[PDB]
Order: C-alpha cells, then sequence, then structure tokens
RNA sequence: GAGGACCGAACCGACUAAUGUUGAAAAAUUAGCGGAUGACUUGUGGCUGGGGGUGAAAGGCCAAUCAAACCGGGAGAUAG
RNA sequence: CAGGUGGUCAGGUAGAGAAUACCAAGGCGCUUGAGAGAACUCGGGUGAAGGAACUAGGCAAAAUGGUGCCGUAACUUCGG
RNA sequence: UUCCUUGUCGGGUAAGUUCCGACCUGCACGAAUGGCGUAAUGAUGGCCAGGCUGUCUCCACCCGAGACUCAGUGAAAUUG
RNA sequence: GAUGUCGGCUCAUCACAUCCUGGGGCUGAAGUAGGUCCCAAGGGUAUGGCUGUUCGCCAUUUAAAGUGGUACGCGAGCUGGGUUUAGAACGUCGUGAGACAGUUCGGUCCCUAUCUGCCGUGGGCGCUGGAGAACUGAGGGGGGCUGCUCCUAGUACGAGAGGACCGGAGUGGACGCAUCACUGGUGUUCGGGUUGUCAUGCCAAUGGCACUGCCCGGUAGCUAAAUGCGGAAGAGAUAAGUGCUGAAAGCAUCUAAGCACGAAACUUGCCCCGAGAUGAGUUCUCCCUGACCCUUUAAGGGUCCUGAAGGAACGUUGAAGACGACGACGUUGAUAGGCCGGGUGUGUAAGCGCAGCGAUGCGUUGAGCUAACCGGUACUAAUGAACCGUGAGGCUUAACCU
C-alpha cells in the first residue's frame, strides 16, 4: 500500500498531462446590450436573448 | 439466408386454442431497401448493404446523405449489412420485405443488451456470496483471493472479475417464430429477445437445425 | 419449493404424522423439488396404530406446495400448505388405502395413477 | 405502444362481468382428462384482483377438505369460462391476503345487499 | 499504542 | 442503476425532501422569484406548478388540499384569490429556468426561477 | 416491613457483536448486558515512598512506563 | 477533540416512574459545500419457498415484552 | 483426571470423535494439597428441543453515510 | 536489522498415473452387467451427522462424487476453532520455583495501492488532403456435462430369469445468456388504516415527530424463485484400433511404395471482441479549384483574403453512464418538465343531508387522490451566432486513358 520507490520527476508530470485546463471559448455577444456572456446564461445585467428580466 | 433489421416495441402474448398461454415480442420491421451490392470483384465478396426507418431530413449529413443519393431513395436512421446465401442476386435498391420470414421457422434476434452500468463479481459472474456474520469483517460480496502465491504470482488473463456489464452486441439461439403479419410489418418471435425497447434489432434466421 | 430439511404433512392414513426431506431425489447438485418428483423423507412423528414408525426412511412423493403447481395458460394453484404420500422404498405405489387432500393434476404419469384414484376433487 | 394495445385489445373478450373482490365466484375451468375434455366448477371467494388490461387476472380461494387452495386465472384466458357471482357482497379493502391466516367462522363476509 | 504481545511460534 | 426514475436524492433523506421543497415552494410564491442551485431548480418545477393547477378551479375541497402542502395559509391566499384567474387559459410554463453563473462560495451552478408574468 | 431480596433509570461496572485500527478517541462509540439499601457509590482533605508501599492476590497497581517507578549522579559502567 | 468532571433547580400530556415519546421556558441545526445516484463498505427496512440445511459454536439478527385474572411440574435446606 | 481411544453397551439423530446413563481393563480418582451429594444461584462449560428468524440454500430491492465529479483547504507511512 | 504458520469460506489455474462421459484390444466377455489394458484432459467431477481437524466413519444421493502440483494454492481477500503468550485447574513429574506433541475454560488478526498483473473505460497521436459510415477477419476469448423414458424390441442373445449393440424420438438435473409478458419480491417519491403528542384560534379537516411511528397494500424500474434460448449436427485431418494390396523373406505380413475406415481430444462450424493486424487493409459518399514577400532555395518561413464537409463546445437529455464516453433532441422543433385524456394503485375523499342520546352508519359515490406508465400537447426550457478544422493534397516506378 505505498510504494518501494521514488518516482522520477518525468513519471510525475506524465500523470498531470491529463489535469490541464481548457478554456470553454464559448462566450457569446448580447442581442441587446451586446455585453459578452457564456451561452445559455444571463448577462451580469440582467438581460438575456435581449428582453429585459430580473432588473436587478 | 438473409436476415432483416428489426426493431423492438414490447413483450406481449398470443392465446392459442388449445389455451396454452404462448409469450411473444412485438417486433416491427418496415420493409428494408438494398442501398448498395457488394460483389468479388469491386468489393471483394457479395453482399447487401440495407435500411429502413426514416432519419430526419436536416440532421442527415451530406456524406451519408450522397450515399443514399447513389441509391436514388431517402435515408434511413441507419445501416446494416447482410451476408448472401450465394444463390440469391439481389438487383440494388430492391424493397426486401418482411414476407420472406413466412417460412423461416427459427430465428435469430439479435440485440444489444441492456446497460446494468458498472457491477460487482457478483452481479456479472454469479459469484456467491460469502458469510454475512461469524466475525467477518469489510468482506461480503468482495471476489477475495484472485490468485496463487510467487509461482504465477500475476492474474490471469480472462480472470472473471468486477467491470462493464451489458452494453454489448449478442444473439440468442433459435428463437421460435409465430405470427407475420406483412400488413401491420410485425415480428412476433417466441420469448424474450436481448433489446431495451425501442432499440433496433436484426433478426436472422437461425443457424442451427 | 421443497428441499432439504423440510417437514411437510402426511397426505395419507399411513398413520404418519410428521416427516421431513432429508434428501431431493433426481439428479447431481440438485436442490428444489415439488409438483410430482420423488423425495426420500425420514419419519419424524406417527400414531401407534399406524403401518409406519418413527425413525422409518423411504421415498415419497409431492402432492401439494405452498409455491404451487404452474399451468401453461400461466394460472398457478397454491395450498396453504406441503403434503406428500409415503410410496414404497422397493417400487413406488403408495402404503396409505386413504389419500387425503386435492392432488394435483401433473400427478397424471402411470406410477402416480393409483394415487389419483383416490380423493375425488381434481 | 399503440401497436401494442391494439394486438392486445383484439384478444381481449367483451363478455366479463364487473365483480367487487372479496365476492364469491365460480370459475369454470375446461380441462383435459387424459381424454374427454370435461369442464370443472371451482367456486371460491375471490382475494386479489390484479387489472392488468389483457394481462388481467384475480386469485380465488376456496377452503377444501382441510387447507385452503388459492387458483389465479386469466380473465382472457381461453381455458376459464363462465365467470358467475354466486354470492354479492362488499368489504373495505381490495387485497384479502389477511384472510389467508383467519379460518373457518373468521372467514365470513358481509352481503353488500346494493 | 504499540501493544504487546508474543511471536511463539 | 437507475433506468426510468425520476426525482433526485440530493444527498438528503425523503423527510426533508417532504420539507425543504414544501417551505422552498412557499418563497417562490411570496416573492414571485427566488435564486438557487441549478439542480435544485429543476426539482421545484415539479412541486409549484401542480399546485398552481390545483388554484384553477376554486372549491372548498382544493382549498384544503393544498394546504396539506406548504403548510402556510397566507401562502394558499394568494392562490385561488389571485394567482388562480391570472394564469387562466394557459396549461404549463408556470415557471421558467435561467442559470446566472456559478457561486462564489463552491462553485456552486446558480440558477433564478421566476413565475412567467411577475407583477408586483 | 425483614433482606450482601426481585424487576428496573440515575449512578457504578464493562459480558457479546459490529464499527473503528496513521480512529472523533494512545481502549472509544453503537445495539444488547451485570449490580443498583449495599461487601454500594461518590465529593472534599489526609496516611502508607522504591527491594519499599498497597493488593477480596492479577507479581496487578504506585501519575499513559512496574518480575522492582521516576530524576540526577558514579558513568564515557561493561559489551569476547 | 463523538472522552472524563461533584452538587443544586425539576413545567404540560400519556405513563408505575427522574423510563420513553411529543411539547413549554430556553438553547441549538454541531466551522467545508454543491452535485451525481456505479461497485464496494458502513448504518437500517422488507422479502416468496424452506426454517439452523450456515457455522468452531443459534455468532449476529429475529423473536419474546404490559396490566388484571385463571393456572402452574420434578425437586427442595419447605423461604424456593 | 483415561495414554491406548472415536473403550464397550444402551439412549438421543436418516447418520452423533461431542452429550446423557452404565460397565471398571482407574496409563496416572480419593477423603480438609478434602471425597461424595446438593435446593437455590451463574453476562460460566457441553448437548437437545419448542418458538423465532436472510445464519444458510441464493441473494433481491429500497432508505441514509462514504466512495465518484466540481470548488476550498490539505496530510501520511515509505522511497539507492 | 521478521518469508505470518493447520483447517474452513471465497476464487481458482495446471498436470494425466482418467472418477464419469468417448474410442478400442483381451477376457475364465452368452446377454444385462463386469475384469484388465491402451488412446483421450473437452466438459463435469455430492449434501449432511460426528470431530478445530485434512483425513476418516456413518446416512442418502449421483452418469461419477478422480489422484496431485500451485509457499502441504489463496490472512496487503475473510474466519481465529486449532496450535501458539500473559489467567486458572486436573492427572503426572520435582523438596521447590516450574514443567508435560497430556487435558480443560478464556484470550485486540494492522496497512487510504507506487509499480508489475488483471477487470473496465477514456485522452493523445499515427495510419501521409480532410471528413462521415459500412466493413473485410489476421488474431484472441467464450460455449463443449448428462440422466431418465419410449420406438427399434420383449426382437438379436439365453435353459429360465433377464435383456441389448447401431439408430431415432421425448423430457429433466446442473450451468450459461437474455428478459419483466405472466407468477412473486422490493417499491421511505402512491393511497389508506391507526397510536401518543404538538401545531394550524377552535368544531371539523390536515400536517410535524416518534425506525417510513407502527403497518396494510401497491405503479414504473430492478430482480429470481419466474420463462425463452444455448451444449449439437456436419466437415477436415488424427490417437489407440480395424483393414485392402504387397514385396524385403517363393509363404506370411496394415507398411517398407500405395490405399480405406477411425474419438466428447485437434482444426472448423457456434457466439463475442477485433486493421495500434505499425503487415495500421477495402468499399461507398462528402468538402475545399484566391493575391505578394522573406530566408541558408525547399516536403522552407509568413502576410492578406478566405474558415467548407464535418467535428467540438453549450443547452434539453436518455431503459447510456463512477468521470470521460455513447444514443437522441435544440424553434422548419416531442429532448425534458408541465399540461390534457387514459391506465394503474389505493377502495367509498372534503363538504352537505339523513338515521341514532352516542360512538358510528347510509346517500351524494368505485368516490376522491394518483409517483417513475401510455397516448396527445410547443405552455416553458433547449438564442442568432461564434469555436476547432482550410484553400486540391510528396517522391519513384508500372499499368491504363482504344
Ligand atoms: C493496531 C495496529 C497494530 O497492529 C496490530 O494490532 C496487528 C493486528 C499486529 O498483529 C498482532 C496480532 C497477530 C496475531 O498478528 C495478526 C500477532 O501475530 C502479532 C504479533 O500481533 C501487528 C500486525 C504485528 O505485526 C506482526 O508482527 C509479527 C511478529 C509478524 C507479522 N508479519 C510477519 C506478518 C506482523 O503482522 C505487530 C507486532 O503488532 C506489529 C508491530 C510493529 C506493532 O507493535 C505495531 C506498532 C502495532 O501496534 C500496530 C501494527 O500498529
Amino acid at each position: 500500500a505505498v510504494q518501494q520507490n521514488k518516482p522520477t520527476r518525468s513519471k510525475r508530470g506524465m500523470r498531470r498531462s491529463h489535469d490541464a485546463l481548457t478554456a470553454v471559448t464559448s462566450l457569446s455577444v448580447d442581442k441587446t446590450s451586446g455585453e459578452k456572456h457564456l451561452r445559455h446564461h444571463i448577462t451580469a445585467d440582467g438581460y438575456y436573448r435581449g428582453r429585459k428580466v430580473i432588473a436587478k | 439466408m438473409i436476415g432483416l433489421v428489426g426493431k423492438k416495441v414490447g413483450m406481449t402474448r398470443i392465446f392459442t386454442e388449445d389455451g396454452v398461454s404462448i409469450p411473444v415480442t412485438v417486433i416491427e420491421v418496415e420493409a428494408n431497401r438494398v442501398t448498395q451490392v457488394k460483389d468479388l470483384a469491386n468489393d471483394g465478396y457479395r453482399a447487401i448493404q440495407v435500411t429502413t426507418g426514416a432519419k430526419k431530413a436536416n440532421r442527415v449529413t451530406k456524406p451519408e446523405a450522397g450515399h443514399f443519393a447513389k441509391a436514388g431513395v431517402e435515408a434511413g436512421r441507419g445501416l446494416w449489412e447482410f451476408r448472401l446465401a450465394e444463390g440469391e442476386e439481389f438487383t440494388v435498391g430492391q424493397s426486401i420485405s418482411v414476407e420472406l420470414f413466412a417460412d423461416v421457422k427459427k430465428v435469430d434476434v439479435t440485440g444489444t443488451s441492456k446497460g446494468k452500468g458498472f457491477a460487482g463479481t457478483v452481479k456479472r459472474w454469479n459469484f456467491r456470496t460469502q458469510d454475512a456474520t461469524h466475525g467477518n469483517s469489510l468482506s461480503h460480496r468482495v471476489p477475495g483471493s484472485i490468485g496463487q502465491n510467487q509461482t504465477p504470482g500475476k492474474v490471469f488473463k480472462g480472470k472473471k472479475m468486477a467491470g462493464q456489464m451489458g452494453n454489448e452486441r449478442v444473439t440468442v439461439q433459435s428463437l421460435d417464430v409465430v405470427r407475420v403479419d406483412a400488413e401491420r410489418n410485425l415480428l412476433l418471435v417466441k420469448g424474450a429477445v436481448p433489446g431495451a425497447t425501442g432499440s433496433d434489432l436484426i433478426v436472422k434466421p437461425a443457424v442451427k437445425a | 419449493m421443497i428441499q432439504e430439511q423440510t417437514m411437510l404433512n402426511v397426505a395419507d392414513n399411513s398413520g404418519a404424522r410428521r416427516v421431513m426431506c432429508i434428501k431431493v431425489l433426481g439428479g447431481s447438485h440438485r436442490r428444489y423439488a415439488g409438483v410430482g418428483d420423488i423425495i426420500k423423507i425420514t419419519i419424524k412423528e406417527a400414531i401407534p396404530r399406524g403401518k409406519v414408525k418413527k425413525g422409518d426412511v423411504l421415498k415419497a412423493v409431492v402432492v401439494r406446495t405452498k409455491k404451487g403447481v404452474r399451468r401453461p395458460d400461466g394460472s398457478v394453484i397454491r395450498f396453504d400448505g406441503n403434503a406428500c404420500v409415503l410410496l414404497n422404498n422397493n417400487s413406488e405405489q403408495p402404503i396409505g388405502t386413504r389419500i387425503f387432500g386435492p392432488v394435483t393434476r401433473e400427478l397424471r404419469s402411470e406410477k402416480f395413477m393409483k394415487i389419483i384414484s383416490l380423493a375425488p376433487e381434481v | 405502444s399503440n401497436i401494442i394495445k391494439q394486438l392486445e385489445q383484439e384478444q381481449m373478450k367483451q363478455d366479463v362481468p364487473s365483480f367487487r373482490p372479496g365476492d364469491t365466484v365460480e370459475v369454470k375451468v375446461w380441462v383435459v382428462e387424459g381424454s374427454k375434455k370435461r369442464l370443472q366448477a371451482f367456486e371460491g371467494v375471490v382475494i386479489a384482483i390484479r387489472n392488468r388490461g389483457l394481462h388481467s387476472a384475480f386469485t380465488v380461494r376456496k377452503i377444501s377438505n382441510g387447507e385452503g387452495v388459492e387458483r389465479v386465472f386469466q380473465t382472457h384466458s381461453p381455458v376459464v369460462d363462465s365467470i358467475s357471482v354466486k354470492r354479492r357482497g362488499a368489504v373495505r379493502k381490495a387485497k384479502l391476503y389477511y384472510l389467508r391466516e383467519r379460518t373457518g367462522k373468521a372467514a365470513r363476509i358481509k352481503e353488500r345487499l346494493n | 499504542a504499540v501493544f504487546q504481545m508474543r511471536n511463539v511460534d | 442503476m437507475r433506468h426510468r426514475k425520476s426525482g433526485r436524492q440530493l444527498n438528503r433523506n425523503s423527510s426533508h425532501r417532504q420539507a425543504m421543497f414544501r417551505n422552498m415552494a412557499g418563497s417562490l410564491v411570496r416573492h414571485e422569484i427566488i435564486k438557487t442551485t441549478l439542480p435544485k431548480a429543476k426539482e421545484l418545477r415539479r412541486v409549484v406548478e401542480p399546485l398552481i393547477t390545483l388554484a384553477k378551479t376554486d372549491s372548498v375541497a382544493n382549498r384544503r388540499l393544498a394546504f396539506a402542502r406548504t403548510r402556510d395559509n397566507e401562502i394558499v391566499a394568494k392562490l385561488f384569490n389571485e394567482l388562480g384567474p391570472r394564469f387562466a387559459s394557459r396549461a404549463g410554463g408556470y415557471t421558467r429556468i435561467l442559470k446566472c453563473g456559478f457561486r462564489a462560495g463552491d462553485n456552486a451552478p446558480m440558477a433564478y426561477i421566476e413565475l412567467v408574468d411577475r407583477s408586483e
């Protein structure tokens, strides 16, 4: 249940290869206000698909 | 002879005049059509490719749509191959029907088994559970021993172990057929068949005698 | 669904009262038995004037089960309790002169003809 | 779905009388006797109805010569014949599994009388 | 905790 | 293996789900809008919406059936008397889900939920 | 109204089993258990100091260590 | 830090009761959460047929459970 | 307490190296290093039976806590 | 400067000196059934009672209940009964402390997986333009058991009794796979009954808590105890064996030349995986046909204009799923929820009226309530986009463009 030997830093790095993050790159311009926002998500100003909602 | 693509609808039953209750599984079978005829020349072996159903006109890709375009006919939901009986000779685009099943007597209904997901050693290979008590601790449904000692010193390949179950191709053999309703494209094979309801099926005549 | 170490009510005037299915005849590694399958059984209890005495060992046929007997139409004939007739150990045939209770239709199998002739029901 | 229900309703018989659970109901049963197909009666109080369309069936308990005898019967099975209701009656709770333990006088059921 | 006991083989 | 199961355990015993969705259902009514986690917000739609359907037809019996749920006379009073007629001919779609980014507290998927009209 | 009497909480004790075994805990928790007017339990404060103390006796216990406590010293003891 | 720490105050209903359940006064939701609903593990519920065939062993679970009354054997130091 | 030994016989069980009773051929019982018997008592040892049950035949499903994923913090034994 | 030690549970793997099934020889082999030996490891190869026991004995099965290797397989899988600590006693030994492969009672079984290995599932890249599918099957794995009964036939055989060889048919046991239609289980998300208490001001009606309070049922789903199927037939080449012809050796001889049969073993057939099969294969289809410099002048480095097929991301999701993946849907629209209708379960709601002093009953009423089902429905949630991926695709040789 424990290592008999110490792994190389090289071996440790190959394990980290799948740990890399990927940018969503899915941001979309608002139809009205024109501010950028994530797709299928409301704008911080509350606008969504051009209609006014929330207003907070 | 060639099989035909089918589709599970739901298990039922067909009452007989003698009063015996024989279980059956309804299987609609829209008529197949031969998109292409394979041969020893151009393809190196004789075979037919067929399709059925009605895929949405928008979701069909052009590279796929251009394949059906060669056949001159609207695209099916999918594609499946069937080996020729050697003596057979089918023209391209021919509408093969369920009527062929009237004399098949027995058939092998291929289907994809239900996905049980990941499963333990007990569910997959029917291993018996160990003692539930008598001082037992942290060991019931567990596989337990999986090898000897220093000899081999390795687990054997193909060893029965916990893993993925279901969601794989299977084929029950020599299933009996009862009714062949061409008017409704029904195929009432006797007994249970592999596959989830609404899943695609591939019925073929039994190799067994 | 008879198995090993299973008590059964006596089904005939053999003089036996309580019996137990020590063994299940008919094939290797066999477990369950019922309907009409033969089972050798010990006699754990018997009335004094009966043909059989306590501790006797002889083959016997099941006649009724709590599980019931299945039918081709899907119907099943369940019974409130298990029962069995004491066949002779040497060559079948019931020992008792009267078999109590409604024997099931599945007994129709040549050798069991003597049993079904008794008990008018079924 | 619709392909299934259409196939089932066609096999369904249209001559089944309605009956409340707990009613006394004779159940005629055709059966082979090794030759002649003589019919046989089977009277008994219903204890558990299970309607499932074509798959529908109901248990019919009967206390004969000692221990009782329960027998399920498919509503649409060829083997079953007449399903006459010999006795009007009523009980709360359609299931009657508790009657299996009750015996003799305990098994009484009052008539629905309406 | 360390315990004690004896390894009598 | 689930298979055709519906609803979600949401890491809670059913006795709490009979309560946590009972109180939250009333909060959605009182302000006609509440902020909540996305997985839970979908669960809410199967709760409040049927209650609105009960309000479609006023009767002495239905007023008590509503009382068994939500357990607040102030909330049910808005039903029938107000929320009932207001949806009128509409059938379903009483509310909508609107995701609003992830919570700063632990990257929880926040999602607004609100009534179709909102007139307060 | 007698009892080293009975059932049974507090209180005291720790028989079985699971969990825990780098634990929440250097011996506990959970589900049961024994005693519970007495050879009872407990608060507070004293007494017995190391070949000695105490012990309804296990060579147990004497500050998480006891077939001879701990601290410092002889002592950098000796070690084929 | 799921342990240890003496005394005092003793509400409502049910109950023999300081047991136990629900509540008053009052104090808390226990310093990581949000999800997904695999094995396996821990803590529980139920299970058709059989009822110790399990196992070193009825281990563990299950079951029995209150008050009033009828009635109660061998044996005995005549209290059991 | 008996090595031979699973002594022999009888009882219990379909079958009993254990249990009960007896025989005495007591390797190597024995009378205050007490013999024998004994009502009651026992978280005591062994055996049998009723009831009871997933202990088992054979596991099946469900309710919660981990396991899994995301976010925050962030160890361990071991290691030419 | 530690290799955990008997048995049991679980899980196995290999050998053949073969327990059963198969193929034969010989028989002091009539038949049935045996003896013994050869070939053959494909499959199968008991439950209990006693004892810690393996073993063994007994009871009863079975076509048979093989012999062994694998650290007398298997404690980083389990059990701690045995043995094998610290308590104690009996017998025996010693003056004694103690001891006894003599006995009895009791006595903490640690470790979150680094590598190899295995069961699964992905990311990346290559397969030489890119992409979507259908594949060919090199190779590998899985499956391979068998009784009973009947026909042949009460015939061959035999004095009687008994009772077949070959072949055929039917039906079970054990095992594997698939399935929920039935028969059942579960169903803390459905309905109802009911106990104590609290709360909603109270009557009435509901809800909270007490293991889901205790239960009685019960939809989907899952599941066996439930029901469908599977072992083969055939063929190829053989082992032991049975031969044909035929010399060496005038004869004889199965073999030396040649030729014919011959087993559940072998190769196929049966089912699954599968071109990372780098020996990276085939077939079908789809998409891309712009303008100038720099450098060590070439499979060179870039800019501008272009961004296609298709993929991915996001969202709704799924009888797919640990996470990825996979299938489906995304406004030209049934993917999910809701909704309408239906089904199913619960079994006579709430309210009112009537009958009764009352608890209660009757009528309204198979009523009310219905989760996960089925059929319909765009009410809502799936936004127009943007992202990844380009601009005709090396060299050499041959065959064709009639
Ligand atoms: C709580 C945790 C403790 O573990 C246990 O209780 C288990 C259950 C013991 O086995 C107990 C119980 C038992 C029967 O072993 C199961 C016994 O044999 C040993 C002596 O003690 C262990 C592991 C023993 O090791 C064993 O040492 C043996 C001499 C050899 C054996 N090895 C060769 C395989 C090894 O496993 C031993 C001595 O305690 C380990 C030493 C280092 C310790 O004292 C350590 C500090 C222990 O306190 C502990 C590990 O933390």
